[PDB]
């Protein structure tokens, strides 16, 4: 009902129409969890090569 | 071969619907959590409407309308009638009702109560039935629930012989296309103990409920008067028919209520479709005026009428969407 | 003027990137070689388009885009395609072995070996920027690269560019469109890890786009090209305000302000009208009223859900073509009386309208017909949580039996991350329900 | 993620293996000499997956031919497409394995394994990006069974991150060479459970039954059985060999087909079933292919899918057809048989389409099923095993090679474990 903040130009126009009023981890912390996953992979591969050696 | 799932086994109506579908030999029942169904006979609470209509190669249908609880909860119904311009606000067929919260519109409830005090007349209300406001305004805090104070119908229609009170239950089916089908057979849930207006404290004559009063079976089987017998009574005792004096108002109330919520609940352009069976509860006064009391989302049918209604639900709500390899309903045209 | 960098991760992000940058070039009048004849300031400028394009001495207009995939074959089609000259070879980064539909493989295993290289090529574009405002990130929820590598990148971009805004264009998985079976897992894991790093995310359900292509474009089996050309139209509508003169959504910060009052609930629903087949012989051109009314039909949304059973927090209308404020306000007034539009008590019931007079540009020989007027509505409704509920249920079914989990654990990921991701999603679903009812 | 190294071990492995290279060389337009003579560019676009490009221009199969006996490989070399294979890739002993797993795995085969692995390394180094290995072999004999599994173990040591893929032919009393086949098979299954990502269970019983009941051949030879194997092998490798809608590799297949690491034994299927030489006149409609490929009569593993539940399903349609009709029919099978597909893996059936049809058919369908019904195959082998083992019968052939009774007990236990593991997901 109320048309506010009307702004016009050559390209177009913009406005607001109101009907009713109202009633991060560190660089080291990232590299730590990535290397913790790399070591878990390396342990699983070591357990595999141990099994294959047996 | 169409497929269905059952997710409410406490449902008397849809237990009969399920077995009727299986007996055709063209429907197969799946386990609760199987997503690959055509039809869902769903649960009463927390129904997962967000999971429907996302199975490719399956037309999916549910026996509940999402948002229909807004008509089916006592607190919600009052808010709907008061706010919606279709029904607002001095509604001729709905008793004066006020939403009451325990720790709200109870400051404006007292203003109309004082009009009933200054103008010396009847001032009886229902919640259990109260005599005065302050005597049961702490009763909502006693139970700790959000309940409605509604105007009590002091002068109701009385059946003879017996001097009795009654409510009418009508069963209404809204299909996927939003056709409003009223089932031709209704039931009068009758009181057996004669109505007393001098003191309102006894349970038998005042409360109209089937489960509470179980006097029982004196005038008819299980306090249940059917439509042919009640029409016959009106012809003899009042020189009028059921369709003229009562049923036209019933048809008006049903259609007015469901046309109001149509934009909010309709599944016309949706990826899944809905039907629903409703239970409309009516009250008739001395001047033959029909009043709405309650709308039921999950209604239970009368014992005599199960076979016919459940076949009717299969006929026009299920078989219309999923066709197989006179009508018992009155279509309410809008 | 403030520049914007677009990041395209995995197959979905790359091919959608192709579709968008093709469309931008047609819109701004930039040729396949990168020449823009309408541009008069040779080799530089601070115009509205310069937000997305930079300039070289030879008058070449190059996208502020980085393409990243863990496998060569898709970006190799960008390297040899019709827009090969448009991009710098350093902008197009490819690995050797893909993430095999595995989040953990994309995030942890192959993620680690490429993350530092990608951030260097991002820094090389950021050093060309006089005033960086942030990033527009394109990916799938479903793929291993799209889920895994994106969430790692989004973590690192928060570290290196803390003052900068990050927007997502995310492809939500659909069984209809070539879906891997473990895609619910990948979707949940990437949503959890990205949720605090993303300012505003636009979800695009492949199911919705597939059906719009069937229903409105008359294509019986839509290909990726069919889907992406439609997606790029929606993306173009959303980004137009950054690329053109205007006063609504002029920077990435304004997307947060106008659309996201609650930081976690940062998934606006997009609805687009009209989608008209180019093969359609006789078409009655639709009015302002008709296209705005079509913004409230579920069949037009980017995600299939029911806004009537939910609450709005914000609503933007973005028009392209022959549209004037008078017609918009008349349309809104008619729609408000007939449709179920409920806002939250702590928000004004209202619409922020932006009009661009240039009608939407369609790719020559495409599937979309030329229209006189078009609209994209962006509304932050709680109804979109339906998509989370659908996805969480699928996650729950598989995880209860620990199905496929071993593939993730075998890449170094602990099992506890699955349940940590699911708890966050259970919290997110509860946030939506608090606001919504 | 392009190159696959192919290995064929023993009599059965080399006979089915030669037929595989015969069929896919015809599909890729490569003559018996090695030169390309086709009409489409689609035949050459992903030819590097199975072939090495030698300057000529000629195409040499990335295939290694292994046996402890020189017999079969001389028949392969003098066979139809025999002169296409790199002569250095022919690695053979002289003594044979005498249908003895122990000879293949521990004694005779151990002597020859290193020479094979040198040829494998020579092929692996030429690969721009090696995705994995595929083995063709029987489980019933000595070389393919014993040495084949020894090879798998040693390849996994040198290439622990690569995908191991097998086409493993299962023994049957119906098509039986020796009584010791259940011993050799049980020992081999133990190894396959541990050391492979994907195993195509090709039951000889099922191949016989198809040849007898459906193909109407009174006395089928191994050649009739091998026609069905190569046609299935062509079908399962279609997405690796041709450019299509999807970038498809062996790892992505493994991730999506195998929900639990041990349960990676697949039922292969083919539609329509054809006898060799006999021309297919009537074209099948899309509903007919879909009905036939899911039919138990078309399965290459003699298990009834109705006795189990499908964990995952892969389907490959070949030929010029409506992809909408394919999508509709595939959804129709699932929605009308939904109990037979596990509800706890959503959308577990995936479908691909390739435009190029196989030789002599206008449209075909290849089925890959990870069903819990495969336990029937393993139970059968276990029953035959226990019948002999309870009396320690024929065991001296193995104990004479160094083996102890304990290793037989351990193999019996591991296979009975796999059976009960399949049963775990058939009910719950
Ligand atoms: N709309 C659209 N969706 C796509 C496109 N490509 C893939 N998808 C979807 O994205 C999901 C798979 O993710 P991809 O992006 O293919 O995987 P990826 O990011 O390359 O990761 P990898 O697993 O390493 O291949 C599926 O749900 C597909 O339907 C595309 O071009 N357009
Ligand atoms: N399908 C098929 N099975 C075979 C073939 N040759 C042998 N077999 C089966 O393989 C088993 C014997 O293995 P074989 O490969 O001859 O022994 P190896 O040479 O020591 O590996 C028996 O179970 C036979 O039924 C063949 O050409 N095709
Ligand atoms: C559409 N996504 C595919 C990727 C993996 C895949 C590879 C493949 O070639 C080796 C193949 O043909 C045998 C496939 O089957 C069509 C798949 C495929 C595999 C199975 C699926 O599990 C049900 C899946 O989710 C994804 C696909
Ligand atoms: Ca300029
Ligand atoms: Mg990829
Ligand atoms: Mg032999």
């Amino acid at each position: 009902m109320e048309v506010i903040e009307l702004n016009k130009c050559t390209s177009g126009q913009s406005f607001e129409v109101i009907l009713k009023p109202p009633s991060d981890p560190s660089l080291e912390e990232i590299q730590k969890k990535l290397e913790a996953a790399e070591e878990r992979r390396k342990y699983q591969e070591a357990e595999l090569l141990k099994h294959l050696a047996e | 071969m169409y497929t269905f799932v059952v997710r409410d086994e406490n449902s008397s109506v849809y237990a009969e619907v399920s077995r009727l579908l299986l007996a055709t030999g063209q429907w197969k029942r799946l386990r609760k959590d199987n997503p690959r169904f055509n039809l869902m006979l769903g649960e009463r609470n927390r129904l997962p409407f967000g999971r429907l209509g996302h199975e490719p190669g399956l037309v999916q249908l549910v026996n509940y309308y999402r948002g229909a609880d807004k008509l089916c909860r006592k607190a919600s119904l009052v808010k709907l009638i008061k706010t919606s311009p279709e029904l607002s606000e001095s509604c001729t067929w709905f008793p004066e009702s006020y939403v009451i919260y325990p720790t709200d519109e109870r400051e404006v409830f007292l203003a109309a109560y004082n009009r009933r005090r200054e103008g010396r007349e009847g001032n009886v209300w229902i919640a259990l039935i109260s005599s005065e406001a302050s005597e049961l305004l702490d009763f909502i805090d006693e139970q700790g629930q959000v309940h409605v104070i509604q105007k009590y119908l002091e002068k109701p229609l009385l059946l003879e012989p017996g001097h009795r009170k009654f409510d009418i239950r009508s069963w209404v089916l809204v299909d996927h296309l939003y056709n409003i089908y009223l089932y031709r057979e209704g039931v009068l849930r009758t009181s057996s103990e004669p109505y007393n207006s001098a003191n309102f404290q006894d349970k038998t004559c005042h409360l109209t409920n089937h489960c509470i009063q179980k006097n029982y079976g004196r005038y008819e089987e299980g306090n249940e008067m059917f439509f042919e017998e009640f029409n016959q009574y009106l012809m003899d005792a009042l020189n009028t028919t059921l369709e003229n004096s009562i049923l036209l108002q019933i048809k008006h109330i049903i259609r007015s209520c469901l046309m109001c919520i149509e934009p909010a609940i309709s599944t016309k352009h949706l990826h899944y479709q809905s039907f629903q069976l409703f239970g409309f509860d009516f009250m008739v006064d001395e001047e033959l005026k029909v009043w709405l009391i309650e709308v039921n989302g999950a209604p239970a049918c009368a014992q005599k009428l199960y076979a016919e209604l459940c076949q009717g639900i299969v006929d026009v709500a299920i078989s219309s969407v999923f066709p197989l390899a006179t009508s018992i309903f009155i279509k309410l045209h809008h | 003027m403030r520049e914007c960098i677009s990041i395209h991760v995995g197959q979905a992000g790359v091919q959608i990137g192709n579709a968008c940058w093709e469309l931008y070039c047609l819109e701004h009048g930039i040729q396949p070689d990168g020449q823009m004849p309408s541009d008069k300031t040779i080799g530089g400028g601070d115009d509205s388009f310069n937000t997305f394009f930079s300039e070289t001495g030879a008058g070449k207009h190059v996208p502020r885009a980085v393409f990243v995939d863990l496998e060569p074959t898709v970006i190799d089609e960008v390297r040899t395609g019709t827009y090969r000259q448009l991009f710098h070879p350093e902008q197009l980064i490819t690995g050797k072995e893909d993430a095999a539909n595995n989040y953990a493989r994309g995030h942890y295993t192959i993620g680690k070996e490429i993350i530092d290289l990608v951030l260097d090529r991002i820094r090389k574009l950021a050093d060309q920027c006089t005033g960086l405002q942030g990033f527009l990130v394109f990916h799938s929820f479903g793929g291993g690269t799209g889920s895994g590598f994106t969430s790692l990148l989004m973590e690192r971009l928060s570290v290196d560019y803390g003052k900068k805004s990050k927007l997502e264009f995310s492809i939500y998985p659909a069984p209809q469109v070539s879906t891997a079976v473990v895609e619910p897992y990948n979707s949940i894991l990437t949503t959890h890890t990205t949720l605090e790093h993303s300012d505003c995310a636009f979800m695009v359900d492949n199911e919705a786009i597939y059906d719009i292509c069937r229903r409105n474009l008359d294509i019986e089996r839509p290909t990726y090209t069919n889907l992406n050309r439609l997606i790029s139209q929606i993306v173009s509508s959303i980004t137009a305000s950054l690329r053109f003169d205007g006063a609504l959504n002029v920077d990435l910060t304004e997307f947060q302000t106008n659309l996201v009052p609650y930081p976690r609930i940062h998934f606006p629903l997009a609805t687009y009208a009209p989608v008209i087949s180019a093969e359609k012989a006789y078409h009655e051109q639709l009015s302002v009223a008709e296209i705005t009314n079509a913004c409230f039909e579920p069949a037009n949304q980017m995600v299939k859900c029911d806004p009537r059973h939910g609450k709005y927090m914000a609503c933007c209308l973005l028009y392209r073509g022959d549209v004037v404020p008078k017609d918009v306000n008349a349309a809104i007034a008619t729609i408000k009386t007939k449709r179920s539009i409920q806002f939250v008590d702590w928000c004004p019931t209202g619409f922020k309208v932006g009009i661009n007079y240039q009608p939407p540009t369609v790719v020559p020989g495409g599937d979309l017909a030329k229209v006189q007027r078009a609209v994209c509505m962006l509304s932050n409704t709680t109804a979109i949580a339906e998509a989370w509920a659908r996805l969480d249920h699928k996650f729950d079914l598989m995880y209860a039996k620990r199905a496929f989990v071993h593939w993730y654990v075998g890449e170094g990921m602990e099992e506890g991350e699955f349940s940590e991701a699911r708890e966050d999603m259970a919290a997110l679903e509860k946030d939506y329900e608090e606001v919504g009812v | 993620m392009r190159e696959i190294v192919h290995i064929q071990a023993g009599q059965c492995g080399n006979q089915i293996g030669a037929k595989f290279w015969e069929v896919i060389s015809d599909e890729h337009g490569i003559d018996p000499t090695g030169s390309y003579h086709g009409d489409s560019d689609l035949q050459l676009e992903r030819i590097n997956v199975y072939y090495n490009e030698a300057t000529g221009n000629k195409y040499v199969p990335r295939a290694i031919l292994v046996d402890l006996e020189p017999g079969t490989m001389d028949s392969v070399r003098s066979g139809p497409f025999g002169q296409i294979f790199r002569p250095d890739n022919f690695v053979f002993g002289q003594s044979g394995a005498g249908n003895n797993w122990a000879k293949g795995h521990y004694t005779e085969g151990a002597e020859l394994v290193d020479s094979v692995l040198d040829v494998v390394r020579k092929e692996s180094e030429s690969c721009d990006c090696l995705q994995g290995f595929q083995l063709t072999h029987s489980l019933g004999g000595g070389t393919g069974s014993g040495m084949g599994t020894l090879l798998i173990s040693k390849i996994r040591e040198e290439y622990p991150d690569r995908i191991m893929n097998t086409f493993s032919v299962m023994p049957s009393p119906k098509v039986s060479d020796t009584v010791v086949e259940p011993y050799n098979a049980t020992l081999s299954v133990h190894q396959l459970v541990e050391n492979t990502d994907e195993t195509y269970c090709i039951d000889n019983e099922a191949l016989y039954d198809i040849c007898f009941r459906t193909l109407k051949l009174t006395t089928p030879t191994y050649g009739d059985l091998n026609h069905l194997v190569s046609a299935t092998m062509s079908g399962v490798t279609t997405c690796l060999r041709f450019p299509g809608q999807l970038n498809a590799d062996l790892r992505k297949l493994a991730v999506n087909m195998v929900p639990f690491p041990r349960l990676h034994f697949f039922m292969p299927g083919f539609a329509p079933l054809t006898s060799r030489g006999s021309q297919q006149y009537r074209a099948l409609t899309v509903p007919e292919l879909t009905q036939q490929m899911f039919d138990s009569k078309n399965m290459m593993a003699a298990c009834d899918p109705r006795h189990g539940r499908y964990l995952t399903v892969a389907a490959i349609f070949r030929g010029r057809m409506s992809m909408k009709e394919v999508d509709e029919q595939m959804l129709n099978v699932q929605n009308k048989n939904s109990s037979y597909f596990v509800e706890w893996i959503p959308n577990n059936v995936k479908t691909a389409v390739c435009d190029i049809p196989p030789r002599g058919l206008k449209m075909s369908a290849t089925f890959i099923g990870n069903s819990t019904a495969i336990q029937e195959l393993f139970k059968r082998i276990s029953e035959q095993f226990t019948a002999m083992f309870r009396r320690k019968a024929f065991l001296h052939w193995y104990t004479g090679e160094g083996m102890d009774e304990m290793e037989f007990t351990e193999a019996e236990s591991n296979m009975n474990d796999l059976v009960s593991e399949y049963q775990q997901y058939q009910d719950a």
